[PDB]
RNA sequence: GUGACCGAUAGUGAACCAGUACCGUGAGGGAAAGGUGAAAAGCACCCCGGAAGGGGAGUGAAAGAGAUCCUGAAACCGUGUGCCUACAAGUAGUCAGAGCCCGUUAACGGGUGAUGGCGUGCCUUUUGUAGAAUGAACCGGCGAGUUACGAUCUCGUGCAA
RNA sequence: UGUUCUUCGAACAGUGGUAGGAGAGCGUUCUAAGGGCUGUGAAGCCAGACCGGAAGGACUGGUGGAGCGCUUAGAAGUGAG
RNA sequence: CUCAACGAGAGACUCGGUGAAAUUAUAGUACCUGUGAAGAUGCAGGUUACCCGCGACAGGACGGAAAGACCCCGUGGAGC
């Protein structure tokens, strides 16, 4: 996925 | 019993910043990092006592070869000559002493020269 | 945003080459002193080319 | 040891999500509140050599006192007040000057009150003889009667 | 133990003349010079090399066809910044610097390279400005 | 040598920097007039110190202030006092209240 | 001056010129001679056909000591290798007078 | 009454107004923090300063001993001074090396060093790391092969079928 | 360091090293033995251009103001990047 | 927006007072082409570059912040 969401 | 152990750490590390004296910024300052300069000028100091005994070599080379030359031989044809003219085992720096005491070096050009032909 | 590495204590001191202040443009008073800055009036005398004026 | 120290179970911080060290417990061996995972345990260091090598080494310390010469045999040990200054006074008539041993088979009363207040004597039962005493002391002052006692004990 | 001068060193000047010989055969020689190798009392660190002042740089020549092929650049810190001359053009208008450009590629890379290289003049020919120096003719070994 | 030691006043050490090193080496009769037209107002603590040097040179040692010179002005750091700021988010930012030893020494020329 | 070499090394002397050289033992204090002199000096005579005869230069010996001692340390830049010795070279120191021909 | 038990990051969490301060609605969690001097004899008095804080003068064996107060290291911050630095691309060292400035546990002396040669930190994990793979802002302290009971082997001692 | 001879010892050969195996040592705290330094100045701290093959150890000068070291052994809360 | 141009206020800029934080092996910390754990500020060859700041931009430092969430493994776990 890879999907850039850090929070 | 409780060992503390608090005296001999500090005489190691002021042991190793003493050796690492005149070093530039931290490095004579802060331990971990003078440790691995010294132990980094350990190897070095090895090394350069290993490469002194050549690059000496080389320089004396360099002014035998100019010497020769002034003399109107090259450098190989000197040292032939020398192998040639008797077993003459006169060592390099003594060589270039030699035209430090000029004309003494002509003089064992001369003998080169006189047995190359 | 973030300081890669830590700054030295030289380039450091080289950055705080020209954060000195200088000296203020001052100057003697001709009715007491000492001593009065340039183009304002005197705190001690009161005074000003050379009323006193306070 | 780190189940004894008086901590709690918790754990200060979780696991993942902050930019710091696990730490599990309050006190780990690494923390402030100590700190030691083996540490000195109560323990008995008693042991015992067999038997033979019992009687060889008291019997051998006796003969190497015997062939240096300090051993000093007084017959019943006469004593007539309960004073130490008789005592240092038979010490000083025997050239004593060092630690002794003063070895009394039957034990009595006045050689035992006394001579306990002279820091380098020591008053011992015949049985009650042992290594420490005589490698300690180097010079014995043994009755006859002890003698003829610690001849058929060992 | 060996001698190793320093503040003591003589330079002498040296007149090279460039009308027959290549780029090229004479710049090692003129390198040699520059940093002291034909003389005894030579140490490294220290620039025993003597002046040396070359003439008649347009007049000097190059084998082969290297007079359209040989291409000198110059690039820029700027895209694209990449200008070339050839050999011809570069001996036409103005030789110095290619004679110049032969001697710092042959020269050492440092201090005493750039202190070297300060010793060289060359000169279109056939004459230079340093008479008041007296410099001695010296002829190439070959 | 008289000196005068400020010992513990409520003043940064960098912000005292800035006026003692234009301060020093100069004359006293030249350097209380520097310190009323800065005017960074660590210099009032500056001059108190210095004027406390210059009494202590006249009634302790008797030295003539008219021809004083300042000769150290070197600036110490005291003890720091910790306070913590409140940031966004609960994150307790450190505040330092740092506090400067002012030290002049004066003497002839 | 007198090309010496009693090392193995070949070493430059003049008359009174104190030198340091290997420790050869020489029952320190006593006189002591180097036999494989070459090319003698002076006036300027050529070597050939090595260890020529009466070619004697005598010294005399004043004290037998040691080097500035060196730390020899060495380690790999990985592997946990270290290795610390210290050296202390012996020389000899002598003084060479009556340079002979 | 005794420790081949600890000595203030140790030893009870707690040598000190400690289960206290503080945190949590609550159950509960839970600190840091010893040392003047033998005796306060704790700086009368003078000067600067609003005071704090200093400089003299006294007490004291010591005041650099003056209220977190015995000794007081290092990181860090400063002030002076000897030698080098504004044409130089450097894991910052090492070897060679002139000049300048000093004299030591007198010893082929110490400090700084223009310039040349060589030289991509330490650890971990890896076939292979200068690695643009990991860890460490720095300094100081603490921090991981112990102990009980059995078994086996080597060595030593005692007695020996 | 290993082998041979063994006539103080000599000759010859060897001595890069990870994981690992073997051996010899240096330091810290406490205890037993004697012996010995200390206010005419201990431990600790700071500096030095000293010594040893190494871990390390001494000697001077300053601070300090009361304990420490040596020996042959023995135990370990036994050495920090 | 084509296609942006002015004007007002707050921050940013200067001065006076006070004054942090993430990060941080040491650092006297250029460019091109190669080489290399295969994408170099530090390596090699060359090309450039006097010393120290201030205001800006963000291409790089495989930037910082979270022992990747994706994929796989664990004879790990939890919910259904």
């Amino acid at each position: 996925a890879a999907a850039a969401a850090a929070a | 019993p409780r060992v503390k152990g608090g005296t001999v750490t500090r005489k190691r590390r002021k042991k190793v910043l003493k050796l690492a004296k005149g070093y530039f910024g931290s490095k004579h300052t802060l331990y971990k990092v003078a440790n691995q300069q010294v132990m980094k000028s350990g190897n070095y100091a090895f090394r350069d006592r290993r490469q002194k005994k050549r690059d000496f070599r080389k320089l004396w080379i360099t002014r035998i070869n100019a010497a020769a030359r002034m003399n109107g031989l090259s450098y190989s044809r000197l040292m032939h000559g020398l192998k040639l003219s008797g077993i003459e085992v006169n060592r390099k720096m003594l060589a270039d002493l030699a035209v430090n005491d000029l004309t003494a070096f002509n003089q064992l050009a001369d003998a080169a020269k006189a047995q190359l032909n | 945003a973030v300081p890669f590495r830590r700054t030295s204590k030289m380039k450091k001191r080289l950055r705080r080459t020209h954060f000195k202040l200088n000296v203020p443009g001052m100057t003697e008073c001709p009715s007491c002193g000492e001593m009065k800055l340039s183009h304002r009036v005197c705190k001690a005398c009161g005074s000003y080319n050379g009323k006193d004026i306070n | 040891n780190r189940s004894e120290v008086r901590g709690g179970g918790r754990k200060p911080w979780r696991q993942k999500g902050t930019g710091r060290a696990r730490q599990g417990s309050i006190r780990s061996p690494q923390w402030r509140g100590g700190g030691v995972v083996f540490g000195p345990t109560p323990r008995s260091y008693s042991y015992k050599l067999p038997k033979k090598v019992r009687r060889l080494a008291i019997k051998s310390v006796l003969s190497s006192k015997v062939i240096d010469n300090n051993i000093i045999v007084l017959e019943d040990l006469t004593l007539d007040t309960a004073k130490t200054k008789e005592m240092a006074a038979i010490l000083k008539g025997l050239s004593v000057e060092k630690k002794a041993l003063i070895v009394t088979a039957d034990a009595n009363e006045a050689v035992a009150l006394s001579a306990r207040n002279i820091p380098g004597v020591t008053v011992v039962e015949a049985n009650g003889i042992n290594v420490l005493d005589v490698v300690n002391h180097e010079k014995l002052l043994i009755t006859k009667a002890a003698v003829e006692k610690v001849e058929e004990v060992l | 133990t060996p001698m190793a001068n320093a503040s003591t060193i003589e330079r002498k000047w040296l007149v090279v003349d460039a009308a027959g010989k290549t780029l090229g055969r004479l710049s090692s020689e003129v390198a040699a010079i520059l940093r002291g190798k034909h003389k005894p009392t030579y140490t490294p660190h220290v620039d025993t090399g003597d002046h040396v002042i070359i003439i008649n740089a347009e007049k000097i020549e190059l084998t082969g066809k290297k007079l359209t092929d040989k291409i000198y650049y110059r690039h820029t810190q700027h895209p694209g910044g990449l200008k070339s001359r050839t050999a011809l053009e570069m001996r036409t208008n103005y030789p110095e610097k290619m004679l110049e450009l032969a001697i710092k590629g042959m020269l050492p890379k440092g201090s005493l390279g750039r202190q070297m290289f300060k010793k060289l003049n060359v000169y279109r020919g056939s004459e230079h400005p340093h008479e008041a120096q007296k410099p001695e003719v010296y002829e190439l070994r070959g | 040598q008289a000196k005068a030691v400020a010992r513990t006043v409520r003043i940064a050490p960098r912000k005292a920097r800035l006026v003692m090193d234009l301060i020093r080496g100069k004359q006293v009769g030249e350097a209380v007039s520097i310190l009323n037209l800065t005017p960074r107002a660590a210099s009032p603590i500056i001059e108190k110190v210095l004027k406390s040097a210059i009494a202590n040179a006249e009634h302790n040692y008797e030295m003539d202030a008219n021809n004083l010179v300042i000769s150290q002005a070197f600036v110490d750091e005291g003890p720091t006092l910790k306070r913590f700021r409140p940031r966004a988010m609960g994150r307790a930012s450190q505040i330092n209240k740092r506090t400067s030893h002012i030290t002049i020494v004066v003497s002839e020329k | 001056y007198a090309i010496i070499k009693t090392g193995g090394k070949q070493i430059k002397v003049e008359e009174g010129q104190t030198v340091y050289i290997e420790k050869l033992a020489a029952e320190a204090g006593e006189t002591v001679t180097f036999e494989d002199v070459l090319f003698v000096g002076g006036d300027n005579v050529k070597v050939g056909n090595p260890t020529v005869e009466g070619a004697t230069v005598t010294a005399k010996v004043e004290k037998q000591g040691r080097a500035k001692k060196i730390t020899v340390f060495r380690y790999k830049p990985k592997k946990n290798v270290h290795k610390k010795q210290g050296h202390r070279q012996p020389y000899t120191k002598v003084t060479i007078e009556k340079i002979n021909a």
